[PDB]
């Protein structure tokens, strides 16, 4: 069943473990002029839930300079109080003989044109690592996977 | 008491932008401990110490937030007791017994792993009757079965029995046969799962033979490390 | 019970307990509680698409036989395989027709466990009587016996 902390949220994705032993349910409110978003973490083989954020994130596989293993990274963005942030970092334990990936941040920009505007889909290239990031009213932009380092920005819709 | 290994590198400092972790783990009275030495090798204060696991084959987690309020001030070493359960999610590691882990504070995120030891997930109530024990070595499928070596022990079977029972692994019964003490003994785990044991121990024979029955019997491995662990220590 | 596998025989080995010999394994049943067949051990190779037609143990069920016989080329001959029990290994056929006796030799206070077993081979036929582990311990150790059968 979908816990209150969601109730009349916007829902934006569904994602599981690979053993479809967790799932996760999100969506975004418009709350006191912020996109705050709720996700619900709920156990399935222990049938217990919890509620959690947020918006615009994915995962990647990148094998780092010197090492032998694919780290996974989760990428995510948002626009907090503290303007915008994607924030790029390890999960969980580094393949043995790894090197851990530092975690990122870097700020993402909203014009002054961009009132409200967040985050609101992420897709990452593993071909050439880059964060695609689109925004609430049609604004892109790329930022470098390894180090954020912004790339481009421009509004296509 | 039971069986505590000696703390050992966990994390060293040049791997962690100078954060040095040291651990064990400990059962005391009916709650596991994970216990940590967090030393400050680099040149900033640390704070915001937080630390997670990935899920688990025995559910452990931390039961409370890391218990680091000060600033661990460059050269400073504190040492810091985890508390830990069994409640939380689960999901089935290689090793078995393997802890994956990630410990934050104010300059990084830093990952490990460590291998937890059986023994402080054997529980209090893990001694079963004579009766259930004969009934459930019968009942568990002869393919379970495992045999193991402790090599090179020199213990006497009350010895052997004393040091297991402070331990949470219960001697039900002895038997001497021709001058040969078989051993039968039950443990329980956190999970629920018991294992049942024979040790046989022969006049001449500086190795006992450790047969463990299991409905899990992947575990039965790990039950003879730590079985083995806990003669020698 | 419903065992997963055909069962190409059995016989009560005791006065409450089962075998069964499955194409490929070997169970004790006990008659007694709620509890199901447990496997002594799998099927040795050199038995493989041998009628089976016999099995037997030891008083303390320490030692099984499984016993079973081939149509090769024109001569009906026995297999047979041993399995340790507390050992855990199994051979093939060493004595095929064999049972173990208890037997007080003459000036013993203590009946010497004796393992008696016959075989044809390359040398002819033998019969074998031996001794099995240890005297009891004022006991003069009985002579290893052979003869032909």
């Amino acid at each position: 069943d979908r816990h209150s902390s969601l109730a009349g949220c916007q829902i934006i994705n569904y994602r599981t473990d690979a053993k479809q032993k967790w799932l996760l349910l999100t969506g975004i409110s418009a709350q006191q002029n912020r996109v705050v978003g709720a996700m619900q973490l709920y156990s399935v083989d222990r049938k217990v839930s919890q509620p959690i954020e947020g918006h615009a994130a994915s995962f990647a596989q990148f094998k780092m300079e010197g090492n032998a293993e694919e780290s996974t990274l989760f990428c995510f963005a948002v626009r907090g109080q503290a303007g915008g942030k994607l924030h790029i970092i390890e999960v969980g334990t580094p393949p043995t003989g790894n090197q851990p990936f530092p975690k990122k941040a870097v700020d993402v920009f909203f014009p002054p044109e961009a009132q409200n505007d967040f985050p609101v889909a992420m897709q990452i290239s593993e071909k050439h690592d880059v964060v695609f990031l689109i925004t609430k009213y049609g604004y892109i932009h790329l930022y470098d996977l390894e180090t954020g380092t912004c790339i481009y920005m421009n509004r296509i819709s | 008491g039971g069986y505590v290994a000696p703390k050992a590198v966990w994390l060293p400092a040049v791997k962690a932008k100078g954060l040095e972790i040291s651990g064990t783990f400990t059962h005391r009275q009916g709650h596991i401990y994970m216990e940590m030495n967090f030393t400050n090798k680099a040149l900033q204060h640390m704070t915001d110490f937080a630390i997670q696991f990935n899920k688990n084959s025995f559910g452990v987690i931390p039961s409370t937030p890391l218990a680091i309020h000060t600033p661990l001030m460059p050269n400073q070493s504190i040492d810091v007791s985890l508390p830990l359960n069994t409640l939380g999610p689960v999901m089935k590691m290689e090793p078995l017994n393997n802890l994956q882990v990630a410990v934050k504070n104010n300059i990084d995120v830093f990952y490990f792993s460590c291998l937890i030891p059986l023994n402080v997930l054997f529980v209090e109530d893990g001694k079963m009757e004579r009766q259930v024990f004969l009934a459930t070595w019968k009942d568990i499928p002869n393919e379970n079965e495992l045999q193991f070596q402790i090599k090179e022990c020199h213990l006497n079977a009350d010895t052997v029995s004393s040091k297991l029972q402070n331990n949470n692994v219960y001697t039900i019964a002895k038997r001497n046969v021709e001058g040969q003490d078989m051993l039968y003994q039950s443990l329980k785990l956190t999970n629920g799962i018991w294992i049942l044991a024979e040790l046989r121990i022969q006049p001449g024979n500086p190795n006992y033979t450790l047969s463990l029955k299991c409905r899990a019997p992947e575990v039965s491995q790990y039950i003879y490390q730590v079985y083995d662990s806990i003669l020698k220590n």
